[PDB]
């Protein structure tokens, strides 16, 4: 029940940072929770998505959160049976974004450009 | 099963913590981000278990949009602080019902 | 409300990603491809009300494939009965289930 | 901001709404809501002051929480059925979560608290946009999944919205808060008929949007945000006050004006489903909205309040910018009752 | 033509990094549509067998379908070897 | 009724082809005249707000107001008539195809019906 | 489980070495005697976040090049990079990269 | 509902091919060239019936064909094959390109003994055709009867009787 143990820890870290003590410490709790969740995804078989959590989430977004704060004051049964061939299905589905998800790429890129513009306009001040 | 339940429970705990609002709007943003992380884990597990290949883009997409929202929220927080010198929630009482 | 621009123009903006059984890359099947295909073919062209009433068998099988609640319940019952029997002392596992078996390629 | 940037942001808001309206995939609907929220924040904050910033952060927090629960409902629905299409909801817990998320997006009671504060904080143009355009996407989503809504929860929230709007409007001297409470009551009227007929919902939405556009444009023309400031308009442009009085009478549901068409139709539809008590209570409660509309009409055009000396200078000047479609909005919000059977166009 | 040449000459001085960036980006945009080897890359991607080739049931009406891998019917990869 | 999911419906068609089998509304339709009256009222209100002589300020503007209202009203009337025709068509087809839900009532005569009498006293 | 053991060993050695470093010189006896909140740094952090999101979008490119739809994939990758360059240009032109 | 039918353990007895992955990889090309027919029959049956229990005989046949192939290799080309698969077994990726020399020897030997020609590039991935006497299954999905569609009313449109019939409106 390794997966279950990870899940219990995940919930404990969530309870820890959800009490909202000293937002720096809440950020540390959320960092620990994100690490445990990435471990859950990695142990499941989603290597790329777990590493995406670990890189994007932890190293960009929580890093920016901590920077802004610093400026201020049962298992194993439901699994498959066969194999995936000579590739990983998760990588194929993720790479299908450029061949199948043209609409998704268009809307996401437009949203990100609009987000840059919006951030600049909001922080302008005056 | 149990794993799914824990992930949902984490989402409910994060939502409750967001709705508590002791102080420190930064804590509200942290609760929102925890909710999104729970959603990411849950959707990834569902998509991987059922071998929905084309749905593997969906978590990434979610993450990206959520982080964009996070940036937006952070900007708002900063502006509020630049008006009051603190991110205290009780300072946002100029507008009332 | 819903303006079916895709159906009017034949665009396919997001329909490619709506179901498991719709043209996956490298022809990789979903775990419940057959159940979903059967349920969709049962319910097609009939409407939501009649589909809910008349295609309940296919949807039940699809949900069983998706979540495997009945299978896990049956396995749990068998395992619990085995544990009770071994605690009492009347059943013993064979060498196949104790790691003493002969594996095959 | 720069006019090019403002136009781009407005187009992004409309494009997010249209993406919600045209997509058949739950993820694309969520993306449309996200795009709309992202582009909406600068529009509220266009005139920079602490009140506008506070309103923007309140709106952001509310909409972000609603979008998070919407994603959770989508994921639960996918878990219990490998479906991404917007159809029957397949799960009661997921459907309750979706209904609550859309209710907070719309501002229905008990999630109504943010609407008056956000409307008071922002300017009149931002309030116009927020109270007219920002209702299309959640209502369209609710219309698409109407056959799965639990009628008890929907009717409870609708009746609560009507009561809360009626009671909260009685206490207001600020015009923007009056508009916010009126919007809450009209949202309750719109959502009380979703379980039975979505055409009635759309008709009510169209009539309400026309009336709200007319009233907001009249308030912009006579640049008033309080009752006493509006009481000075008769001494500069009495025609504006008379038009506003007729529009306010229409907004109160008085026949033979246009605002009577929705309630009438909705009542009829509800009676066709053996529902008698609820439409009766709904009309009784709309009497409160009519009362505070009448109070505004008393202070605005039916009596003459004292003026000031410096008003004389204002007599020598004319409005430089004239809003097109204002006369059309007034006529459409006052005199379309004889054309009621046109609703079969499935508006 | 003089103004554009003057602008290019003034940009090559005091701003060479941006000139190189725009040149490389434009070349990357334009060249793939003119190269003849992009079709070869598509063909190479097509000829990579990731899945098992499921045989077809013979009914005596498929002369183009080989009955053995060594049969001359079917697609060939001599062009790939010659590349 | 909810004819949104009606089979064979083009997603964004204002007037289908089968709508052309119905008589068009007359140009002297009372509803068309009311639409023109609405346009005239819009023109008068436009004159009044802009502080111009209400009756005789812009004749071209008032004419455009009336013409636009009449144009849109004509097309709206066509669509409304078509929708009501579809409703009636479906009702009659359904009644025809389900005879056991709509039985012919055995006609009775008031001379053989016993109705209670209540005196007014 | 090999990666788990490797991480455990690394963390254990780091903790042991730091603890002995912090406790070895603590056995002998000795004497034993704001506001500013720069906007520019916040802007740099936010620009990093948005550019990192666009990198997260661009990451699956090594696998995207085997699809048989090479023209569509190339078009979409160039679209993503062009919009990233446009974001940089917009931040540059509106004085968002100054100190 | 229902009982899952499973074949007896006796039905699953067959002389197993007891060689490791390196030996199989060394002889994979000749094995595909020589044993194509039973393998393609088995794979067509497997993809058509969609049931493991309906394809057991073809599996025993492919096992027998592989055994015959390996017996021929053993009786004719033992030592060059041994060197070739030792080559292949050394590598952590089992690459073909490291010691082509040994491969050549093996190829030469078989070309002298069995007249076997190694299939070229792009040949083992061809989609071939199979001539089988096994009848085509008619309901491999075990589907039930599809519910009948809706009546699909059709006819000529007539104007609505007395118009909209909404309250007091005469049109
Ligand atoms: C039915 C459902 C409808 C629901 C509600 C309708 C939405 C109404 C809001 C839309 C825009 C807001 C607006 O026009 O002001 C309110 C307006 C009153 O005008 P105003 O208060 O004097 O304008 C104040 C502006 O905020 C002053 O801002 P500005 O001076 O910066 O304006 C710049 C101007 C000029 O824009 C330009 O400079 C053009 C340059 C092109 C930019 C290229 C960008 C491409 C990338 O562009 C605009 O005004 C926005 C147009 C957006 C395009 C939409 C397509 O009232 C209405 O528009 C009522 C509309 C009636 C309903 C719509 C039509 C009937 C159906
Ligand atoms: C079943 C219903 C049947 C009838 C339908 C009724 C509605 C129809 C019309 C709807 C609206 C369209 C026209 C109104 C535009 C407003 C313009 C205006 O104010 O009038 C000025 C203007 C005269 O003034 P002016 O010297 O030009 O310039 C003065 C400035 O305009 C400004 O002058 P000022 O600033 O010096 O004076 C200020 C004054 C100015 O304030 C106003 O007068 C504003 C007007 C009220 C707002 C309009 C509401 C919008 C429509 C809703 C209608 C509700 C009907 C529902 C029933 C409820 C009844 C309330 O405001 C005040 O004194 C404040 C005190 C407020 C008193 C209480 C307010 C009650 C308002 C309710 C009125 C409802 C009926 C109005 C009838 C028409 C009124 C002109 O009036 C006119 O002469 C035009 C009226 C129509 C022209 C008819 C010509 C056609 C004849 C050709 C031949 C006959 C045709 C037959 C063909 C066959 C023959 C061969
Ligand atoms: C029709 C109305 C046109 C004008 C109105 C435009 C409305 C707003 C703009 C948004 C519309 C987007 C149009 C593109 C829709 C995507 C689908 C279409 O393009 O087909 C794709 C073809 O891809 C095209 O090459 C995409 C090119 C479009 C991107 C270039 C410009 C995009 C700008 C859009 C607006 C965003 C902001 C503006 C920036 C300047 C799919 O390729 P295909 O391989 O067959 O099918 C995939 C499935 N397979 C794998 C099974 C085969
Ligand atoms: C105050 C009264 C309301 C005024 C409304 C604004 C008036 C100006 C708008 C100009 C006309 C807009 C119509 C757009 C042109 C083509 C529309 C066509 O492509 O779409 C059709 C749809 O056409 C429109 O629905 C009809 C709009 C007509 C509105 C008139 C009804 C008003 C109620 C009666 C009051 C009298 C008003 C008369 C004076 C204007 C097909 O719809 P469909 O994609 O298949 O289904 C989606 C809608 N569902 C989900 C509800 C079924
Ligand atoms: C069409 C292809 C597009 C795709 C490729 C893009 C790749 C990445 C490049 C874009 C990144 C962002 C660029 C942002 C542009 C900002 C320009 C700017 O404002 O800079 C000016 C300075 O630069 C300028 O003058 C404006 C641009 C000058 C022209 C640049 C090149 C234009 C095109 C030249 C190449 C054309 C094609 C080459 C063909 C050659 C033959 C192969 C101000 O600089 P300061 O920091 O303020 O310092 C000034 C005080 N010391």
């Amino acid at each position: 029940y390794i997966a279950f143990i990870l899940s219990t820890i995940f919930v404990i870290g969530f309870v820890g940072f959800s009490s909202k003590p000293s937002p720096i410490y809440g950020g540390l709790g959320l960092i620990v929770s994100g690490g445990v969740g990435c471990g859950i995804v990695l142990n499941f078989g989603g290597s790329f998505l777990g590493l995406m959590v670990f890189l994007i989430y932890l190293g960009g977004m929580l890093v920016v959160f901590g920077y802004t704060t610093a400026m201020a004051t049962g298992d194993w049964v439901i699994y498959d049976t066969g194999d995936s061939g000579f590739f990983s299905e998760e990588a194929m589905g993720i790479a299908a974004l450029y061949s199948y998800g043209t609409w998704l790429v268009i809307v996401t890129g437009w949203s990100l450009l609009i987000g840059v513009v919006v951030i600049m306009e909001i922080t302008r001040g005056n | 099963p149990l794993v799914y339940m824990n992930i949902i429970m984490a989402f409910a705990i994060a939502l409750a913590g967001l709705l508590m609002y002791r102080s420190h709007l930064m804590s509200s943003l942290l609760c929102l981000e925890g909710m999104m992380l729970s959603l990411f884990i849950m959707s990834t597990l569902i998509i991987l278990n059922t071998h929905f290949t084309l749905a593997n883009m969906m978590p990434i997409i979610l993450l990206v949009f959520a982080a964009c929202e996070a940036a937006l929220g952070l900007s708002l927080l900063v502006m509020v602080s630049n008006t009051y010198g603190t991110d205290y929630v009780q300072n946002l009482n100029l507008l009332q019902c | 409300p819903f303006f079916d621009v895709q159906k009017r123009l034949g665009l396919d903006l997001d329909r490619w990603m709506t179901i498991q059984s719709a043209e996956q890359p490298h022809k990789i099947p979903g775990r419940c491809h057959a159940f979903e295909k059967e349920w969709i073919e049962c319910a097609h062209g009939i409407g939501g009300i009649r589909a809910e009433k008349e295609c309940k068998i296919e949807f039940d099988d699809f949900v069983e494939c998706l979540l495997r609640q009945k299978t896990m319940k049956r396995l749990s019952a068998i395992k619990r009965q085995r544990d009770k029997l071994i605690k009492e002392g009347k059943y013993t596992p064979p060498p196949h289930h104790l790691g003493k078996e002969d594996p095959r390629p | 901001m720069n006019p090019i940037i403002y136009t781009t942001l407005i187009m992004t808001v409309m494009s997010g709404t249209m993406l919600v309206m045209i997509s058949s995939h739950w993820l694309l609907i969520w993306i449309g809501f996200e795009m709309n929220l992202l582009a909406m924040i600068p529009v509220l904050m266009k005139n920079f002051n602490p009140r506008a910033t506070e309103a923007a952060t309140k709106y952001f927090l509310t909409q972000a929480t609603a979008s998070m629960m919407l994603m959770m409902a989508i994921i639960i629905n996918l878990l219990y059925s490998g479906q991404w299409t917007i159809t029957k909801m397949f799960n009661p817990v997921a459907m309750t979560m979706m209904t609550m998320a859309l209710a907070m997006k719309l501002g229905l009671s008990p999630f109504h608290f943010w609407v008056p504060e956000v409307t008071q904080g922002i300017s009149l143009q931002a309030g116009l946009l927020l109270l007219t355009w920002q209702k299309l996407a959640p209502l369209s989503v609710l219309c698409q999944i109407s056959q799965s809504i639990n009628p008890n929860l929907m009717l409870t929230m609708a009746m609560l919205s009507i009561l809360i709007g009626g009671w909260g409007g009685l206490n207001q001297t600020q015009l923007r808060k009056i508009m916010a409470y009126s919007s809450i009551a009209h949202m309750g009227w719109m959502t009380a008929v979703l379980p039975y007929n979505t055409t009635m919902t759309i008709l009510n939405l169209l009539i309400y949007i026309t009336m709200t556009l007319a009233m907001f444009m009249l308030l912009i023309h006579s640049s008033a945000t309080t009752t006493l400031s509006l009481s000075h308009t008769w001494n500069k442009m009495p025609v504006i006050t008379s038009l506003m009085m007729v529009t306010l009478l229409s907004m109160g549901g008085l026949p033979p004006l246009s605002g009577f068409m929705p309630k009438w139709m909705i009542i009829q539809e509800m009676t066709k489903n053996e529902s008698i008590i609820m439409p009766t209570l709904m009309a009784m409660t709309a009497l409160l909205n009519l009362y505070f509309y009448m109070r505004l009409a008393y202070s605005s055009s039916l009596t003459m309040f004292p003026s000031t000396n410096n008003m004389k200078m204002k007599w020598q000047f004319e409005h430089t910018k004239q809003m097109k479609l204002l006369p059309t909005m007034i006529v459409l919000s006052t005199l379309v009752l004889p054309m009621t059977p046109a609703l079969s166009s499935l508006n | 033509a003089g103004r554009i040449a003057s602008f290019l000459k003034n940009a090559w001085a005091k701003e060479p990094v941006l000139v190189a960036s725009f040149a490389i980006g434009g070349l990357a945009i334009i060249l793939p549509s003119l190269s003849p080897y992009t079709n070869y890359a598509i063909r190479i991607n097509r000829a990579t067998p990731y899945n098992y080739p499921v045989p077809l049931r013979d009914d005596g009406n498929m002369p183009d379908v080989p009955s053995h891998p060594q049969d001359p019917q079917g697609p060939s990869l001599e062009w790939l070897k010659n590349l | 009724t909810m004819m949104s999911g009606r089979p064979g419906r083009v997603p964004l068609q204002f007037l289908p082809n089968e709508a052309r089998s119905l008589p068009p509304p007359k140009l002297t339709d009372p509803r068309l005249v009311y639409m023109g009256f609405l346009g005239y009222c819009s023109g008068l209100i436009d004159n009044a707000i802009r502080r111009r002589p209400v009756v005789s300020a812009g004749l071209h503007r008032q004419l455009l107001y009336v013409t636009s209202f009449v144009f849109f009203g004509y097309y709206l009337l066509k669509r409304q008539d078509y929708m009501y025709a579809l409703r009636d068509h479906d009702m009659f087809a359904y009644v025809k195809s389900h005879p056991e839900d709509f039985p012919e009532k055995d006609k009775k005569t008031y001379g053989e019906i016993l109705e209670e009498f209540h005196p007014v006293r | 489980m090999n990666i788990m053991l490797t991480l455990l060993t690394n963390v254990t050695l780091a903790s042991l070495l730091v603890l002995i470093a912090f406790w070895l010189p603590q056995l002998n006896a000795y004497s034993e005697k704001r506001l500013p909140f720069s906007m520019k740094f916040f802007l740099v952090a936010i620009t990093f976040l948005l550019f990192d999101l666009e990198i997260a979008l661009l990451l699956p490119l090594p696998w995207a090049s085997q699809t048989n739809n090479l023209k569509t994939m190339l078009t979409m990758a160039l679209f993503l990079l062009i919009l990233l360059a446009a974001s940089l240009a917009y931040e540059w032109t509106q004085k968002g990269l100054e100190w | 509902p229902g009982i899952v039918e499973l074949p007896t353990l006796e039905d699953l007895k067959v002389q197993e091919v007891k060689v490791s992955s390196s030996v199989l990889k060394a002889a994979a090309h000749h094995y595909g060239a020589q044993c194509d027919k039973p393998n393609k029959e088995f794979m067509l049956c497997r993809w058509e019936e969609k049931d493991p229990r309906r394809c057991l005989e073809e599996g025993k046949l492919v096992n027998q064909c592989a055994l015959d192939f390996f017996r021929q290799i053993k009786r004719h080309c033992a030592e060059p094959f041994t060197e070739y698969w030792t080559c292949i077994d050394y590598s952590g990726l089992q690459l073909f390109r490291h010691c082509r020399k040994q491969q050549a020897k093996f190829d030469e030997c078989v070309l002298d003994k069995l007249g076997w020609v190694r299939p070229d590039l792009g040949e083992l991935s061809k989609v071939t055709k199979v001539k089988t006497d096994r009848p085509l299954p008619e309901n491999p999905y075990h589907s039930r009867a599809r519910p009948e569609p809706n009546p699909e009313a059709e006819g000529d449109l007539k104007p609505a009787k007395h118009g909209s019939r909404l309250f007091f409106w005469t049109m």
